[PDB]
């Protein structure tokens, strides 16, 4: 069996700024076998409301899927994307930095 | 349109 | 410019009970336009663009019917590859399997693309001149000889030179206003102090589509690529996509530095500079 790891980011759809409506995105590509767990971390907190875009694959073979969440970004309010995929010892923690 | 036929197992 | 219609359809075995776990998707360039997820409640082909929303209940029963069919083949080559490569029937298994074509600047046929895949490897594929077959290994040649001996890459020829093509082209004309559209990047460069001797300068493609692109960092006139950080074209989740690039270098040396990005959208390569 083929494994590989999944490469993370954690952005947001536009620009970010506090106050103003927004989405949080989780992009997780390059993976193989297509099971994988993807949580958006609100401070530490899991969310409830995550949708996911249907499966696909590059030329490759690896996977990618998106998931995403609406938010409106505060001062305070940090963000973080949550992956386990059978590639990896523990859950991957990838913080949103807003400028990256 | 998805292909009609070809889409045959291996 | 070019355009291109692809399928991608994958299987996952599920050990234990029940059929394999199937998604199919079709895309449009960079635009995905239906989907089939088997877990759905709706087992119906879906809208996932408004254009295609255009087509009758004819097309979606139609797609509906092929689609399932599509579903049927890999659960019954799921069986027989486990089968194949003497695997046992408690693990998971995946079929992957992407088709479709390309067409020209002039939306005339260009390339056709048959391939398959078994657990994350090259099975099978049709060759550029969809004639002929490429097998990866043994199971795989007993496949191509299967497969010669019933005419198929006469029927994908058929398929992939006429019907894709010519579909292609009504959904060109159906979603023309987003899809024969170009959204030029949207720009900017950040700058970082990691320490009092060093910075970090990025350099920002936004809100684009198609999704290729060029970002690239020179230093007074000459490309840059040692200390630089490419990230991958990566969906902004409202059709876009994003990029960006970056480069460290000495604090006070920024203007030595010059980002150059290419996009179809773009008549001109652009150049940004920190200010």
């Amino acid at each position: 069996m083929i494994q590989r790891t999944p490469k993370i980011q954690v952005y947001s759809r536009h620009p970010a700024e506090n106050g103003k409506s927004n989405f949080l995105n989780c992009y997780v590509s390059g993976f193989h076998p297509s099971d994988i767990e993807v949580d958006l971390l609100k401070n530490g907190e899991r969310i409830e409301k995550v949708e996911h875009s249907d499966l696909s694959f590059s030329k490759d073979w690896s996977f990618y899927l998106l998931y995403y969440t609406e938010f409106t970004p505060t001062e305070k309010d940090e963000y973080a994307c949550r992956v386990n995929h059978v590639t990896l010892s523990q859950p991957k923690i990838v913080k949103w930095d807003r400028d990256m | 349109l998805l292909a009609g036929i070809g889409t045959v197992p291996i | 410019g070019s355009h291109s219609m692809r399928y991608f359809f994958t299987s996952v075995s599920r050990p234990g009970r029940g059929e394999p776990r199937f998604i199919a998707v079709g895309y449009v360039d960079d635009t995905q336009f239906v989907r089939f997820d088997s877990d759905a409640a709706s087992q119906r082909m879906e809208p996932r663009a408004p254009w295609i929303e255009q087509e009758g209940p004819e097309y979606w029963d139609g797609e509906t019917r092929k689609v399932k069919a599509h579903s049927q083949t890999h659960r019954v080559d799921l069986g027989t590859l486990r089968g194949y490569y003497n695997q046992s029937e408690a693990g998971s298994h995946t079929v992957q399997r992407m088709y479709g074509c390309d067409v020209g600047s002039d939306w005339r046929f260009l390339r056709g693309y048959h391939q398959y895949a078994y657990d994350g490897k090259d099975y099978i594929a049709l060759k550029e001149d969809l004639r002929s077959w490429t097998a990866a290994d043994m199971a795989a040649q007993t496949t191509k000889h299967k497969w010669e001996a019933a005419h198929v890459a006469e029927q994908l020829r058929a398929y992939l030179e006429g019907t894709c093509v010519e579909w292609l082209r009504r959904y060109l004309e159906n979603g023309k206003e987003t899809l024969q559209r170009t959204d030029a990047p949207k720009t900017h460069m950040t700058h970082h102090a990691v320490s009092d001797h060093e910075a970090t300068l990025r350099c920002w493609a936004l809100s684009f589509y198609p999704a290729e692109i060029t970002l690239t960092w020179q230093r007074d006139g000459e490309d840059q690529t040692q200390d630089t950080e490419l990230v991958e074209t990566r969906p902004a989740g409202d059709g876009t996509f994003q990029k960006w690039v970056a480069v460290v270098v000495p604090s006070g040396q920024e203007q030595r530095y010059t980002c150059h990005v290419q996009h179809e959208g773009l008549p001109k390569p652009l150049t940004l500079r920190w200010e």
